[PDB]
RNA sequence: GGGGGACCCUGAGUACCGUCGGUUGGAUAUCCGGCGGGAAGCUGGGAGGCAUCGGCUCCCAACCCUAAAUACGUCCCGAG
RNA sequence: GCGAGGCGCAGGCAGCCGUCGAACCGGGGAUUCCCGAAUGGGACCUCCCGCGGCUUAUGCCGCACUCCGGGGUUUAUCCCCGGAGGGGGAACGCGGGGAAUUGAAACAUCUUAGUACCCGCAGGAAAAGAAAGCAAAAGCGAUGCCGUGAGUAGGGGCGACCGAAAACGGCAGAGGGCAAACUGAACCCCGGGCCGACGAGGUUCGGGGGAUGUGGGGUUGUAGGGCCCCCGUAUGAGACC
């Protein structure tokens, strides 16, 4: 099918036409807002695998974020040498998770279903976020996705229940080494991460 | 302006002839509508002609059709209007590709389209 | 009719005003406007109003002086209300 | 007044009675502020509660008429 | 084991049918019946459990 | 003070009405148990909260 | 509902490697993140406390949901 | 429902309500000023000023921002229909940011501490949850909680100190759906109609989606599933609305 061909093309963009296409697309994207809804997903196979469907209630949002870690604000009170670092620090949430949260902030009435990497230059990184409308009858009538309509699935991205959130919390490991990651980070004194 | 996956320029007369061939094949033959079905038909080596749309975005959907058709020795032609291609195919939604498996009563038309494509760039 | 008028004012100053200047003194509801007071008086008492003045007392209640036209007597309305 | 007898009369009569009760309530409040021979200190309370009953039953009649018509 | 539907309320307050055996939620009774008959039907001699581990557990229980 | 917003005037009016003695008949009814309430105020000594 | 196949499918900037910061009992062998690289993909792939080779054992990630056993007491019965 | 009194804390004067069943109690309704997420626009004062339809007029109904699914055109995010988010909640929950006094008899690795506190996000619970796991004479078989393993393995100016899991015994027990192989509009939602019972279900019309794939199937490890071939089965037996 076409999905395998798209996956093969996007395997390594620099080793196919996707490299030049991505360069031109990045040139176009650098001039667009940080968060922008798009008509169709760029990587159809990835969107479908993550749960996108061609029906009312689904939204694809491109989000641009800056690469690198973070610089801590200057400390005002006295500090011991172990706590004075500012420069060499990194966020504990992945940039994909951060972009998902930005998309969630932009769209308040939807829920973040998933996200995937779609390109990056030496300065920025681009993600495409699949989001769902829990109040649409078409979404409700679909047993595959209707579970988002329940009350306890509000702010799932913010609480860390997406794929990126699970990866950040370490829920992709089992057995040895995953002793402090379940049932939650807080439940283990917040020291498993 | 022209997407990278287009490998040559087709005249309006040839594009309209391809659309008419698609319509006649739908009426009195066998056609496959949609990129997935067209790719499957090409891989199985049953389609006698492939028609693509020039306004497919993103182009990853049809970026493999020309190389695949060249590998399998299948003529492929371009048409400007995706919506008109879908309408000719007979569905109520735009179609990004079409394949003709049984020419039906458009055998001469498809043969001439293939010859002209060979002359242009094959 | 209506909720504009709460109660007539039966004070000595009010009585003097009725006797002299053809004026009736009412305690009305706060949100009422001068047109509302005029219309309420005219409809309830079948009299013609010449002028309306309003104030808000230090107790938070609105007091209205309604000066009737010379064609109608305020003493008659006071008697009808039992002001005496 | 009793809810049964209020329900007996029509909406227009209810409005007229409400107007009369409001005027009488104003009159009695003025009389209370003026004099001291309060023969019946409960007249104000009775008039106010009768006004409430009249308005409530008028609203009930309006709602039931609308429901029946629809 | 009984598989009667359990009613749940969404954010808008509409109604759902929750399967008591796995927790899946439906809005259409046809889909609810189809799931109850296709997923857990092996409990009544119609089909077999899925997964080597689950099959071993069920055989041990039996 | 000369120019007052209506809401502030109404609040002052409410405080003025609040400030008054306990009724003698209330004292009799309570049998000399209720004599004073916390909201009594002297304008020169106890100022309003606003 | 069962048997056979030689055909097709099974999640990618992902697993993983190097370095830096945080975190951890995790000690050359915890987990998360940044930067620079980066596959196989069923004739396949992963784990078994330094690395690699062979044997053996156990598994199929990179998508999703899940009641009961639990935590709390604004509040309600009961008791000391 | 109770059955002769009642009008709060609150023992007074006067009067009134109740046997056409009050007071009181449980359920359901009506009214419910202003500010307040406060929302048509403003707040040095919880008060003011606005724009359109209906209405004779009284007087009602609409107009915040950020979006979702539609329509119109003027293409202006300008107008119209439907629908969301906003704020709160004592403790509990989830995800991030993150000190010092203090101890080490000073102090920098460390400890205090992933603590105080800060930002964001839910519910009556939340999170976790069904193995690329745990263990090797045997083997077990989702998650969560307790006892214990245990101040042990192990970390540590190896200083002060920090510090688990597996196994075992218990509580409670439950497991399912996708992406793809294949099929190709057989599909979903809104409004109306008809048959059915007013429901379930069946059928039909218009609109919006859908070939960039709606629906059918399929969910797994010395393997599982599609497709092909052969044998038989379904007559019967479930389950659910
Ligand atoms: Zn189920």
């Amino acid at each position: 099918g076409m999905y395998k061909y798209i996956r093969e093309a996007w395997k390594s963009p620099k080793k196919s036409y996707v490299g030049e296409l991505l360069k031109q697309r990045m040139i176009k994207w650098r001039r667009e807002p940080v968060v922008v809804r798009i008509e169709r997903p760029t990587r159809l196979d990835r969107a479908r695998a993550l749960g996108y469907q061609a029906k009312q209630g689904y939204v694809i949002v491109r989000v641009r974020v800056r690469k690198g870690g973070r610089k801590r604000p200057r400390w005002k009170g006295g500090r011991k040498p172990s706590k004075m670092g500012q420069v060499k620090y990194s966020p504990k949430k992945s940039l994909q998770w951060i972009a998902e949260e930005k998309a969630a902030r932009k769209f308040p009435n939807l829920e973040v279903l998933n996200s995937y990497w779609v390109g990056e230059d030496g300065m920025y990184k681009w993600f495409e976020v699949i989001m769902v409308d829990p109040h649409h009858p078409v979404i409700k009538s679909d047993p595959k996705i209707a579970w988002i309509a329940l009350k306890h699935h509000k702010g799932r991205v913010f609480r860390g229940l997406t794929s990126a959130g699970k990866k950040g919390r370490g829920l992709r490991n089992k057995g040895k080494g995953a002793e402090k990651v379940r049932p939650s980070i807080r439940a283990n004194e917040g020291k498993g991460k | 302006a022209k997407p990278s996956y287009v490998k040559f320029e087709v005249p309006k007369e040839l594009a309209e002839k391809a659309l008419q061939a698609v319509e006649i094949a739908r009426d009195t033959g066998k056609i496959r509508k949609g990129t997935n079905e067209t790719t499957k038909a090409v891989e199985r080596g049953q389609a006698k002609l492939v028609i693509i749309a020039e306004d497919v975005d993103p182009e990853e959907i049809v970026a493999h059709l020309p190389p695949l058709c060249e590998e399998k020795e299948i003529p492929y032609i371009y048409v400007p209007s995706k919506k008109e291609l879908g309408a000719a195919a007979g569905i109520e939604v735009a179609a990004a590709s079409v394949a003709i498996i049984e020419p039906g009563k458009a055998r001469d038309l498809v043969e001439e389209i293939a010859m002209k494509v060979k002359e242009l760039m094959k | 009719p209506y909720k504009v008028i709460i109660r007539p004012v039966v004070t000595e100053k009010a009585i003097s005003l009725i006797e002299k200047e053809n004026k009736l003194t009412f305690i009305v509801d706060r949100r009422a406007t001068k047109q509302d007071i005029k219309r309420a008086v005219e409809e309830i008492f079948n009299v013609k109003v010449e002028k309306v003045n309003t104030l808000i007392t230090p107790r938070g209640e609105k007091k209205a002086y309604v000066k009737l036209k010379p064609e109608y007597s305020a003493s008659e309305v006071a008697a009808r209300l039992g002001l005496f | 007044m009793k809810p049964s007898e209020i329900r007996e009369m029509s909406i227009e009569e209810i409005d007229a009675k409400i107007r009369e009760l409001r005027l009488q309530l104003a009159k009695e409040r003025g009389l209370l502020t003026m004099g001291t021979s309060l023969e019946n200190p409960m007249v104000i309370r009775n008039l106010r509660r009768d006004i409430a009953r009249l308005l409530t039953i008028k609203k009930e009649k309006l709602r039931e008429r609308e429901k029946g018509k629809v | 084991v009984k598989l009667k539907a359990i009613i749940v309320k969404d954010r808008d307050g509409e109604e759902f049918l929750r399967c008591p055996r796995c927790g899946m939620v439906f809005k259409r009774r046809k889909d609810y019946t189809k799931h109850v008959n296709k997923a857990h039907g092996w409990l009544f001699g119609r089909g077999k459990p899925k997964g080597k581990r689950l099959q071993k557990k069920y055989l041990k229980a039996s | 003070a000369r120019n007052k917003p209506l809401a502030k005037k109404l609040r002052l009016a409410k405080a003025l009405k609040q400030n008054r003695r306990v009724p003698v008949w209330v004292i009799v009814k309570t049998n000399r148990r209720v004599l004073t309430h916390p909201k009594r105020r002297y304008w020169r000594r106890t100022k309003l909260k606003e």
